């Protein structure tokens, strides 16, 4: 070879060794898609932690990179499939939102949620369901009844029961709950252990994923 | 709001219905004669020779 | 309101009559009397391996060497086709990047995305580093789709059914485009850079005069939002290829679809499209993992490029009509003669 | 006996023969597809290699201990089967030891930081593994030309030299000591991972338990085929050695030896036929491109 194209081929091995690396950094990065509705406490949960914001945090040695897409207003169709790789989905609900209305705001959230968990994109990424203003919704449960969300409820009106029926409701929308885990969280102001939360499940998805790549799960 | 968008797009099917078409057959033909000027020059319809593929 | 909408109606039907006057016979039976294109038989000359993440954009080199390609690893690569060298590699400070484009001078790359913006990176900056000269601020959705005007104004869509020209000195967009009801997914600039179609989630392509702003012409056909948009060499005719499994080649001149270019066989999508240098030959990339070449004439199917695992995302040919390189979604790129 | 090793192994041989390289070529016509983008892939691309070499050798074997066409057959099996096939065998044995490693390096994510391990550049120690086992066995091809002094009598020992026999040994002990040293490092590694596994995933639903449980049985599998085919065969290939180059010592253990000897084998042949079904169809990208092909 030439002057020039040793030249040309030693640039390219040092292109390719910054590549090696780079990827080597990203790839032990967590990509965390964060999704929700309007009235969800995603920004609450951001704090605490132009088209994409991108919100990079690192907790007990591992990097997360947090991707939200709201404020996009376009389809999500032909852009979702951008994180189809994403570690895992954050997906935030306000439970308080039961009694309010855009049809129901959470009616709005649960079909949202099925959404997103069961389109193609996402067969096997699991996601962190957040169920914030716990707080609010227990202080207003005492005056409207859950029955004006979920019709078909039959427990009791207590601040537990009718949480565990809201989570259950939206588990339950799982459709390979054999493949994929949904992690329920119930999020408020002042909470410190989200993120703690958040690190244990995408844990559980690492040692996972890490299985399926050495053939052993 | 909606009654301006609704004039403005009356006034663009307007300005897209006044315009001058050509028949289909005259185009089609100019389309096909268009490949048919360039097709000894279009390296992708007859493989190129190795010795003139910077590719090979 | 409804005075407005009897109008509209009346023009729409008004076009459709126009239009079914001015098609007295089809492409097809046109060209049912040439002799077919015969078998393409393009084998993959050079694989350009190094992007570790999806590719979801690529564009040639004017001087039909160089190639640049987007993935969303935040890398934006510049190649040497030739030698399958690597020329350059620039950071993007975003990684959700959907689209780039290679300026006709050779001394710029735009890109963009889910940013809503399009950075425009110089290559020949005296410090030897390529470092972003423009950041585009605007399209309050995401960018799709990148052309270069010249050195100093693009055309770029984006996911909020605009389209823009800009001035890249100034950094504000000289010219709006806002016709499109759905999410403009591709645009194609003709050669002669005047005019451009753009093709939307709508199902529905776009005549945008670039020096008038207007939207000349409006056509329908597809079933499903459009993803790729190209002209004819001639610039007289464009290729959409679309959500169904069809590709269908429009006439300006006539205002009507020309051709339909589908099968059985396929049923996915259509990712990109490409016509060769004489533009006998259309080229889309399928979601089936896939290009299929289509005798653009015959509406045959003329050959299949296959050799991507994954969804063919981008094609692109050479402007001497050398090779054809198509980007997948599995980090590969792959250039065919 | 006469209808052990001559009507019975010879089946047996056939069975696990078929069942092993249909299985095998199944699987090198899917792995020429299949990407090296891990190490995990690469081992695997070389066990199914190893795997049909010795599927080849061993019809070989079939006939030659069955019945001789000329006695060529079995000094052939003596010469060049058995030692291509004893190859292969410890190079299946040592890239399982890799594989333990490298899922050991992955899911645990050892006290190894700050060095480098086993990432990236895992062709060049797969080519020097191999390389290592042929320089181990060349010499046991090579230096067993010798005469035949009787005809039908044929052991594999008469036909070696006085280096051969003593590189036959060498061979022998120092290929024993690898197989213990790669199966001490893979039952360490194995309970390493498993140890791994049994932390985290505390959440009593269907998606942990499942995790656990098949993770669980595929180690759990593992380790049982690598015991149950291996484990038997170099338990008792020391005092088989020792029988094969002996002062004389022995009149008839000299036989129960090698019949244990021969079914041993059998059972560490036996993991050509068992090793599909627990490491490449566990294998995400070699599954996705045979569901692709073979639908
Ligand atoms: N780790 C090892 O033991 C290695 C051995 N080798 C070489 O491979 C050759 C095979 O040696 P061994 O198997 O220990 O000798 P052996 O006396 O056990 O039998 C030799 C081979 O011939 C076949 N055979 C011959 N007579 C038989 C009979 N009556 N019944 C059943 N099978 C019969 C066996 O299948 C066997 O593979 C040796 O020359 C050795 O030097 C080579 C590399 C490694």
């Amino acid at each position: 070879l030439s002057a020039e194209d040793k030249a040309a081929v030693e640039r390219s091995k040092m292109i390719d060794r910054n590549l090696r690396e780079d990827g080597e950094k990203a790839a032990r990065e967590v990509k965390l898609l964060l999704l929700g509705a309007g009235e969800s406490g995603k920004s609450t949960i951001v704090k605490q932690m132009t088209g994409i914001v991108e919100t990079h945090f690192t907790f007990k040695d591992l990097h997360f990179k947090m991707f939200d897409v709201g404020g996009q207003r376009s389809e999500r169709k032909k852009w979702i499939h951008c994180f189809e790789g994403v570690t895992a989905i954050i997906f935030c609900v306000a439970l308080s939102d039961y009694d309010l209305v855009l049809m129901n705001r959470m009616h709005e959230s649960m079909k949202l949620f099925d959404s997103i968990c069961n389109n193609k994109w996402f067969t096997d990424t699991s996601i962190i369901l957040f169920l914030n203003k716990k707080d609010l919704f227990e202080e207003k449960i005492k005056k409207s009844p859950l029955t004006i969300c979920y019709p078909e409820y039959a427990g009791s009106n207590t601040y537990e029961e009718a949480a565990a029926y809201i989570q259950c409701q939206f588990e339950d929308l799982n459709k390979r709950k054999d493949t994929k885990e949904i992690y329920t969280h119930f999020t408020c102001a002042t909470d410190t252990k989200n993120v703690q939360f958040v690190f244990d499940a995408v844990t559980d998805v690492i040692i996972k994923n890490n299985l399926k790549d050495c053939g052993l799960f | 709001a909606s009654i301006a968008q609704a004039r403005k797009l009356v006034e663009q099917l307007k300005m897209e219905a006044n315009i001058d078409r050509i028949k289909v057959s005259k185009a089609a033909a100019d389309l096909m004669a268009y490949c048919e000027a360039h097709a000894k020059e279009d390296p992708l319809l007859t493989p190129v020779p190795a010795s003139e593929n910077p590719f090979r | 309101l409804d005075q407005l909408r009897q109008e509209a109606e009346q023009l729409k039907n008004q076009i459709r009559d126009a239009r079914k006057a001015c098609a007295d016979a089809t492409l097809s039976q046109i060209t049912n009397n040439i002799d077919p294109v015969g078998r393409i038989q393009m084998r993959t000359r050079r694989t350009l391996r190094g992007h570790l993440a999806k590719i979801y954009a690529m564009h040639w080199g004017t001087d039909s060497r160089l190639l640049v390609s987007a993935s969303q690893d935040g890398k934006l690569i510049i190649w040497d086709s030739y030698t399958t060298n690597k020329v350059h590699a620039i950071p993007l400070r975003s990684s959700w990047v959907m689209t780039c484009a290679y300026a006709p001078s050779g001394n710029y790359v735009a890109c963009g995305g889910l940013d809503n913006i399009c950075s425009i990176y110089n290559l020949k900056t005296r410090e030897g580093n390529v470092r972003v000269s423009r950041e585009l601020a605007g399209h309050t959705g995401y960018l799709s789709c990148c052309r270069f005007l010249d050195d100093n104004q693009i055309v770029t869509s984006s996911g909020d059914t605009t389209c823009a020209l800009w001035d890249i000195e100034t950094g504000q967009q000289t010219t709006t485009f806002t016709g499109h009801t759905g999410d403009v997914m591709s645009l194609s600039l003709a050669p002669d850079t005047r005019l451009f179609v753009s093709g939307a989630c709508d199902a529905s392509a776009k005549l945008w005069d670039v020096r008038e702003g207007m939207c000349r012409q409006t056509f329908t056909g597809h079933e499903s939002d459009i993803n790729a948009i190209c002209f004819f060499p001639n610039g007289n005719a464009f290729a959409t290829g679309s959500d169904d499994a069809t590709c269908r080649l429009f006439d300006l001149r006539a205002d009507q679809e020309l051709m339909t270019y589908s099968h059985d066989n396929i049923i996915c999508g259509i990712t990109s499209v490409s016509f060769s240098k004489s533009g006998r030959l259309l080229l889309a990339g399928y979601d089936d993992f896939n290009c299929n070449v289509w005798d653009a004439l015959k509406a045959d199917r003329a050959g299949v490029l296959a050799g991507h695992d994954n969804r063919v995302s981008c094609l692109g040919v050479t402007d001497d009509g050398m090779a054809v390189a198509t980007g997948s979604w599995d980090s590969f790129l792959k250039i065919w003669n | 006996n006469l209808l052990i090793t001559q009507q019975i192994i010879p089946v047996l041989y056939c069975m696990v023969f078929i069942a092993g390289i249909l299985l095998n070529g199944v699987s090198g016509w899917i792995f020429f597809y299949v990407p090296s983008s891990k190490s995990f892939i690469i081992y695997l691309k070389n066990i199914v290699i190893a795997d049909f070499v010795m599927s080849l050798t061993f019809p070989f074997k079939i006939l030659g201990d069955s019945g001789l066409g000329p006695w060529q057959l079995n000094v052939f099996v003596c010469r060049v089967s058995a030692v291509l096939f004893y190859v292969n065998m410890y190079v299946s044995i040592v890239f399982f030891g890799l594989i333990s490693f490298d899922r050991y390096y992955k899911i645990v994510k050892p006290l190894w930081t700050s060095f480098i391990q086993s990432v990236s550049y895992s062709k060049l120690l797969s080519v020097i593994v191999w390389m290592l086992m042929l320089l181990l066995a060349v010499p046991n091809i090579i230096l067993t030309n010798q005469s035949v002094r009787e005809v039908t009598q044929i052991k594999c020992i008469e036909l070696k030299s006085e280096l051969g026999r003593k590189w036959h040994k060498a061979s022998n002990y120092i290929f024993v000591a690898i197989f213990w040293i790669v199966f001490l490092l893979l039952i360490v590694f194995y309970t390493a991972i498993t140890k791994k596994i049994f932390k985290s995933h505390l959440k009593s639903s269907r998606n942990s338990t499942s995790v656990k449980k098949k993770s669980s049985r595929n180690i759990f599998s593992i380790v049982f085929v690598f015991f149950v085919c291996f484990v038997p065969y170099h338990i008792a290939r020391i005092p088989y050695t020792k029988s094969q180059t002996e002062a004389h010592y022995s009149c008839q253990s000299k036989e129960i030896l090698r019949y244990m000897k021969e079914f041993t084998l059998l059972l560490s042949a036996a993991n050509v036929c068992l090793d599909p079904i627990i490491y490449f169809f566990l294998c995400q990208p070699f599954r996705e491109i045979l569901c692709k092909k073979l639908h």
